[PDB]
């Protein structure tokens, strides 16, 4: 028949309908009462999801093995709290003051990633949700969008509309409809929606009209959607979004503030509230420990070690997810010790401390580059040696590679007196035997760029000519100044 | 519920100063002839939406026949899909095909079969269409090609323009102003006088007060908001927290929001400076920050540091202790640490340094500490 000029044979489209909400009945004044509607809104077969759900369970076998530190470490997962009121009562107040009164807000909240945002706004719509449950208000369809749970930025359309609505379109069917549905259709037949924008700041693309339809739909009388929009900077509408659009999101702003040591502290404290100088029934035989042969032991998670692990993540961004990451690597420390000194394996008093804690805080403080550049080998230390003190001479922080080559060759004929220079400097050039003539290069050239490459320390720029290829330090030169001074031959040479 | 019944953020209703403004400016809507050459540009906020929600109102209800629907420029992004959605009218069978070509085949529909009837679309936001094809090639050529009004017989089918925020209007071309249809009146919507607004959406009342906002606070919220262009629904988003930071105790309470607001985001210049830094460790590397600004604009934090062995050199201290310290300075929002382009020699990322405020409060914030004054 045709020859074709190219091939799309691996081509996978979606089941997904074209005629946007607008053309259903194409009467205004006949539109159902929406509510009540067997497919909107979530009424007719809600077990969508739950398709995939007996594949990652395979055989209850084996009698798997908890630890005295195995509780500590559940507890320390992802799950009144006295840490947001003045937030969690201000978006309550705020969301309910438009679900009470049928309107259309937009909530601002704002924060550095971890002071609690999304955790404070999804237990807002639990509450919310038991308000409706009790019904001294009406209820409403819940729906979060994720800024990165998507694969094109335009999808929020597609699922906002496949949540109200229990059709799927394309994203162009389903914003039309949206903007139809929440222009035009009356508020007595649809009940309020509540949208949370989990992560603003990736749906900015190429147009802005994500950003300007989704805060533009609650600027409508007859619209009952209630926006939630969280975010990552606090000025986020002056910098990337326009003036407009500021203006459109308006003035509430409510910042998520970071957290305080003492703050941090009652969290971890209600944390381990159950596990705390409590009692355990472990066994000598395995280590089961079982909370109220046999050993009844306690548990002290001491609250220095709580406190100064607190005060350090309470310093450094104060993040009750970065508390967490630590005082879990703490009892992991102490599994790992109480294991390997007991011989136990997977099938007195244990305690958490101040230096115990301080290889969970350490962790995350070493450069190491340093002790990388310690046990790299002598020719990839010459290389830097030779990049070091070229930059004395020249001041540029990006010389080329035909300098660095003669001023290893400098280097080696300069110092012709020391013995280990004199037994390395045959092999250097020509792999310590004859048949083989005195190489241009040193021998692992390629391989001592290569390995600096790799490693980020190098830092090249891209030419064919290996003679005036520039190189950088892309570290630093203070750091390579203080490893080049640990050789006892680089030190002299 | 009288507290939830003070709504201000979305409602049916210059209306403020220029009343007999708006009510001169919709003239042959009765006649059946060409009423305005009107172009409504003005700050983002005033109101456009709000006077041509009410223009239409007059003549929606039981409709000399007049079948009018609203659109928006939304779905259209580029300059493609401006006919389709208005030919809603009778719902034909035509519309894809013979229409999107050009003007004459537009010029084919504007004669009316069915009688002279009435339908005069209101195209809305229509600045965000234009904003395309960067220089003028299909945008701004549009802009110059769907305002001719060339042809005049018995026929309603005026457009008057929704312009947005003042963006891109002092930009033109004698093509755009030279005598062709709605070009020469534009205005601008600012509600000053906006106490009396507030009062007209209390007096239009569907809950009676007992106690009304005090003018004086009314005075002072008009005062410290139109500054800036005079933007009203940011205003209407003041009194709102006001009442409700009045309902977070269970004009005195009217203010500290805005002094809460105000404060919040300028903090403090100097006084919360060195407070929240509080460490010295804290405080001198603000200093290292501005010593490496004055010699580089291309300031790593290597070159941050590299500045930081050229001054402390007279317990150890490694990259990991300074590049955390700088989230501190992160976290308070003064500091910008992210990848850029790295122009140098090669041209791949690397972290950068950078400070927004001015120089003239942070030099007098150094007039208490003693070590800050050498490093200036
Ligand atoms: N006051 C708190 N009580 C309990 N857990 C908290 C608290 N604050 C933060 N968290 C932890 O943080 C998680 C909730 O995520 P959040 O940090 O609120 O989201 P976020 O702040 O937006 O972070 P990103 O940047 O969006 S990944 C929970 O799993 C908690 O373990
Ligand atoms: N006189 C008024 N009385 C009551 N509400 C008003 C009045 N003027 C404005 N508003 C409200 O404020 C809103 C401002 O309308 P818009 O004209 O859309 O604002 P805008 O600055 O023109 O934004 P654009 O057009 O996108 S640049 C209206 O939709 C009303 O909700
Ligand atoms: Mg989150
Ligand atoms: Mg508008």
């Amino acid at each position: 028949p045709v020859i074709r000029k190219f091939t799309k044979k691996n081509v996978a489209r979606a089941k997904k309908k074209y005629t946007p909400f607008s053309k259903r009945f194409k009467s205004i004044a006949a539109i159902p009462d929406l509510t009540s509607l067997p497919e909107f809104y979530g009424n007719s077969s809600e077990l969508m999801a739950s398709r995939f759900e007996n594949k990652l369970k395979t055989t209850q076998k084996h009698q798997i093995v908890e630890t005295i530190f195995s509780k500590v470490k559940k507890q320390l997962n992802s799950s009144y709290l006295p840490a947001r009121e003045n937030e969690f009562a201000s978006i309550y107040l705020s969301a309910y003051s438009a679900i009470e009164s049928d309107s259309a807000t937009t909530i601002y909240v704002a924060g550095t990633p971890g002071v609690g945002k999304t955790l404070t706004v999804r237990e807002v719509v639990k509450e919310l949700l038991s308000s409706s449950a009790q019904r001294e208000i009406p209820d409403f369809l819940y729906v979060e969008i994720n800024g990165l749970k998507m694969v094109k930025p335009t999808d929020c359309y597609e699922t906002l509309w496949n949540k109200v609505s229990g059709e799927r379109l394309t994203w162009a069917a389903s914003m039309e409809s949206l903007e139809f549905y929440f222009k035009r259709v009356p508020k007595n037949k649809k009940k309020t929606i509540v949208v949370l924008l989990d992560e603003l700041d990736a749906m900015v693309t190429k147009s802005q009209d994500i950003m300007y339809n989704f805060f533009n739909w609650t600027t409508y009388e007859n619209a009952k959607l209630i926006v939630i929009a969280v975010a990552n900077t606090m000025d986020l509408p002056e910098r990337q979004l326009g003036n407009k659009i500021t203006s459109r999101i308006g003035f509430t702003r409510i910042m998520f503030t970071g957290y305080t040591h003492e703050e941090l502290k009652n969290i971890i404290d209600l944390r381990l509230k159950g596990l705390n100088d409590s009692f355990f029934y472990v066994d000598t035989k395995t280590g089961n420990a079982i909370l109220i042969d046999v050993r009844k032991v306690r548990l002290r998670m001491s609250a220095d070690a709580i406190e100064i692990a607190s005060r350090k993540v309470a310093s450094v961004s104060g993040d009750a997810r970065r508390a967490l990451k630590v005082c879990k690597r703490a009892a992991e420390i102490a599994e790992k010790h109480y294991m390997a000194k007991h011989g136990y394996g997977y099938d007195g008093v244990q305690t958490v401390h101040i230096t115990h804690v301080m290889k969970a805080l350490n962790e995350t403080l070493n450069s190491h580059v340093i002790t990388f550049m310690t046990r790299l080998s002598f020719t990839a230390k010459l290389f830097i040696y030779a990049l070091l003190n070229l930059m004395k001479k020249n001041g540029s922080q990006e010389q080329e590679l035909g300098d660095i080559v003669d001023e290893i060759k400098l280097l080696i004929e300069v110092n012709g007196s020391n013995k280990f220079v004199m037994e390395i400097a045959k092999t250097l050039f020509q792999q310590g035997s004859d048949n083989i003539s005195e190489q241009l290069r040193i021998i692992s050239w390629d391989f001592v760029l290569n390995q600096l490459l790799d490693a980020g320390i190098l830092f090249k720029q891209t030419m064919k000519n290996d003679r005036i290829c520039c190189v950088k330090l892309n570290i630093s030169v203070e750091e390579a100044k203080r490893a080049m001074n640990e050789d006892e031959t680089l030190r002299n040479l | 519920a009288l507290l939830q019944k003070s709504s201000e953020l979305v409602n049916l209703n210059a209306r403020t100063a220029e009343y007999e403004q708006v009510m001169n400016f919709l003239a042959k809507a009765i006649s059946e002839h060409r009423s305005d050459s009107l172009y409504i540009t003005g700050p983002p906020g005033t109101g456009k939406t709000a006077q041509l929600d009410m223009i239409i109102r007059q003549k929606f209800q039981s409709l000399e026949s007049v079948a009018v629907t609203s659109i928006n420029c939304i779905s259209l992004g580029e300059p493609s899909s401006i006919f389709q959605k208005i030919f809603d009218s009778f719902q034909d069978l035509n519309g894809p095909t013979l229409q999107i070509k050009n003007m004459q085949h537009l010029q084919k529909f504007l004669e009316p079969y069915h009688k002279k009837t009435t339908f005069v679309v209101v195209l809305d936001e229509m600045d965000r269409l234009l904003h395309a094809n960067t220089s003028e090639t299909q945008s701004v050529r549009t802009i110059l090609e769907l305002f001719l009004l060339a042809k005049l017989p018995t026929v309603s089918f005026v457009l008057i323009g929704m312009a947005n925020s003042l963006d891109m209007k002092d930009r033109f071309l004698s093509r755009l102003n030279l005598d062709r249809g709605l070009l020469p009146q534009t205005i601008v919507f600012q509600p000053y006088t906006a106490e009396q607004m507030y009062e007209i959406v209390i007096q239009k009342m569907s809950s009676l007060p007992t106690i009304i906002f005090q003018p004086m606070a009314i005075k002072f919220a008009a005062k410290k908001c139109a500054g800036n262009t005079g933007d009203l629904r940011k205003l209407f988003d003041v009194l709102r927290g006001s009442i409700e930071i009045y309902e977070l105790e269970k004009g005195k309470i009217g203010l500290n929001y805005i002094a809460k607001v105000f404060s919040k985001f300028v903090n403090n210049n100097s006084t919360r400076t060195r407070i929240a830094k509080l460490n010295i460790q804290q405080k001198l590397i603000l200093c290292t920050i501005i010593q490496s600004l004055k010699l580089n604009s291309d300031a790593t934090i290597d070159e941050s540091f590299d500045h930081y062995i050229k001054a402390i050199t007279k317990a150890p201290l490694q990259r990991n202790e300074f590049l955390e310290i700088c989230t501190i300075l992160e976290t308070c929002g003064l500091v910008s640490i992210k990848k850029t382009k790295c122009k140098g020699k090669t041209k791949r990322f690397v972290d950068k340094i950078d400070v927004d405020l001015d120089m003239r409060e942070f030099y007098d914030e150094m007039t208490k500490i003693s070590i800050l004054k050498p490093f200036l």
